């Protein structure tokens, strides 16, 4: 995990151009732009590769290393130094209300439709991204976080009678 | 070939190519008043002079990455290549640190560079690396040796971000060559003795008298005047001088007879400038041109040696010291010499004792300038009163 950090931020091309560089801003506006591109045939192949889907996993693969590679459960990183200081590389890296933002998008529950568009697993990794690396140890956020991105999933989740399209 | 030893001052300069023309920007610091740093341009000297006092840091400890986590989880040494550095400012005494917030929008992840006070943590550190494939880890750096500086809390480079404005250097991922340039080899500097970048003053012999200009009471038209005053004004802010070398390295070495140096007001911050249709006077940096600005100290008045002495790269030999030396001063262009007047007329003689000071070739053969360097406490004071005073006439302009 440590060289592959080091390694990550010795190459910044290796993040995401919507993420990293003095271009794009984050992944909030990546993934609207993402969503907008796979809702309009005109940005993909006139069983084609879907580039706004595509982008979506990309980003989520991204986050999901960087998740897996945070230090631990603060094992070690309760009495060590450079675990915490990975911990702040990937916060410094990785805003938090971008995450958030992220996480609270709300996706459709719909006949079925084509689930090559925003997966209900691209929220996983952002989870596992924010359990690991920030956690869940402050009242108000947690809370705050409930209401947002929370509730409405879980709603279009239990808002189910016969068609259950999407396990 | 020179190595670089512990508790020696060094500038941190670097070349950066934008408009497909290069410069040399270098490394300096306020101290006093903010903590971040900025840029100082070395190059384009002709007519803006660099501040160089600003842009001296020394090295305080030469340890390995092992020793300083293990320092920091708890002598004339040498530098060497993979090594973690401690570079104290010289004048404002704080530390060289890897600041957390941001500044410059466009580097959404890089960090500031800065001073803080304490040495605790892994900001105030930086660990060295070579620039070149010829030189690895573990070597020992020499002059003019192209270096690359991390931190070691961040473990970012000390990187040369561009701006429209934003000319700041931050700390990011892409890593910037630097050049390190010595000042002071803090070898045995003779006690007593002249040496360059100090803030001294003069005396005469039998007259009491120092060169400085009006107080604060009248206008800057007025202070911008010079002449000769006596009795308090021995211990004032108003009357202290420092010699800036145009050299950019080595620049507080001994100084010799015959070179050139600017004279600087550490009070007002302009320097000694003359145009033939007056007599000298106080200019800006704005348009402090070497030609005008330029002087240097004499042993004589006759004229057997002007260019003589070019160049010696290294801490030189003690000449001049203070005491008992008796220096004249003579400009790069007219030759003049120093030359005190009667400006008061006898209607008021008994009133402001004021002999104004003009640069001409004959001379009175009974100046007998001793100099009298002053103690960091008035060297420090008299800076920052510029500072505050600068401030604080930028405050009061933009709240009228």
């Amino acid at each position: 995990a440590n060289v592959v950090v080091r390694l990550l931020i010795r190459r910044p091309e290796c993040f995401g151009p919507a993420l990293r560089g003095e271009g794009g801003n984050g992944l909030l506006a990546a993934m609207e732009e993402a969503i907008k591109i796979a809702e309009d045939p005109s940005r993909d192949g006139p069983d084609t590769i879907h580039m706004g889907n595509a982008i979506m996993t990309f980003y989520a693969a991204l986050i999901d290393l960087l998740g897996r590679c945070a230090p631990e459960m603060h094992l070690i990183h309760a009495g060590k130094g450079e675990a915490i200081r990975i911990r702040s590389i990937l916060r410094s890296l990785i805003p938090l209300g971008d995450l958030v933002g992220v996480i609270s998008i709300a996706f459709q529950m719909p006949e079925p439709d084509m689930s090559a568009g925003f997966c209900p697993d691209h929220k996983a990794a952002m989870v596992l991204f924010l359990d690991r690396v920030y956690g869940i140890e402050v009242q108000d956020f947690l809370l705050h976080l409930l209401e947002v991105g929370f509730l409405p999933d879980l709603r279009a989740a239990a808002s189910l009678d016969t068609a259950a399209l999407s396990x | 070939i020179q190595f670089l030893r512990t508790d020696d001052e060094v500038v941190l300069q670097c070349t950066a190519t934008i408009h497909k023309e290069q410069q040399k920007l270098c490394l300096a610091a306020e101290g006093f008043g903010n903590r971040l740093c900025f840029l100082e341009s070395t190059s384009n000297s002709k007519n803006v002079p660099p501040d160089l006092s600003i842009c001296t840091f020394v090295l305080e400890q030469s340890l390995s990455v092992r020793a300083l986590q293990e320092m920091l989880a708890n002598g004339h040494r040498t530098l060497l290549y993979g090594h973690a550095i401690l570079l104290r400012h010289s004048y404002s005494g704080m530390y060289l640190c890897c600041l957390s917030t941001s500044r410059s929008s466009t580097d959404k992840l890089a960090f500031d560079v800065g001073l803080q006070e304490d040495t605790t943590g892994e900001a105030c550190w930086w660990t060295i690396h070579p620039a070149s494939k010829q030189r690895s880890e573990g070597e020992k750096v020499r002059v003019g040796d192209d270096l690359i500086l991390v931190s070691v809390s961040s473990e970012r480079y000390l990187h040369l971000s561009y701006g429209n404005s934003s000319w700041h250097v931050d700390a990011a991922f892409q890593q910037t060559l630097w050049s390190v340039a010595p000042i002071s080899s803090g070898s045995e500097a003779a006690q007593g003795y002249l040496i360059g970048g100090d803030v001294l003053r003069l005396l005469h012999g039998h007259m009491d008298e120092c060169l400085t200009v009006p107080s604060g009471e009248h206008g800057e038209e007025q202070r911008r005047t010079v002449h000769y005053e006596g009795g308090a004004v021995s211990v004032h802010a108003r009357s202290l001088w420092r010699l800036e070398t145009l050299r950019v390295a080595w620049s507080g070495s001994h100084i010799r007879w015959g070179q050139p140096f600017r004279l600087r007001h550490v009070t007002t911050g302009k320097y000694l400038s003359l145009m033939e249709d007056k007599n000298l006077l106080l200019m800006d940096k704005e348009k402090a041109d070497v030609k005008s600005t330029a002087f240097a100290f004499r042993s004589s008045k006759e004229k057997l040696d002007v260019g003589v002495r070019k160049e010696v790269d290294g801490m030189g030999t003690s000449e001049i010291k203070y005491g008992d030396s008796i220096c004249y001063i003579q400009h790069v262009d007219t030759g003049l010499w120093l030359t005190y007047q009667a400006v008061d007329v006898k209607s008021a003689r008994m009133g402001s004792i004021q002999r104004k000071a003009i640069m001409h070739h004959e001379g009175h053969m009974d100046d007998g300038l001793n100099l009298s360097r002053s103690q960091h406490e008035e060297s420090r004071t008299a800076r920052v009163i510029r500072s505050t005073v600068f401030l604080f006439n930028r405050f009061i302009r933009g709240l009228d």
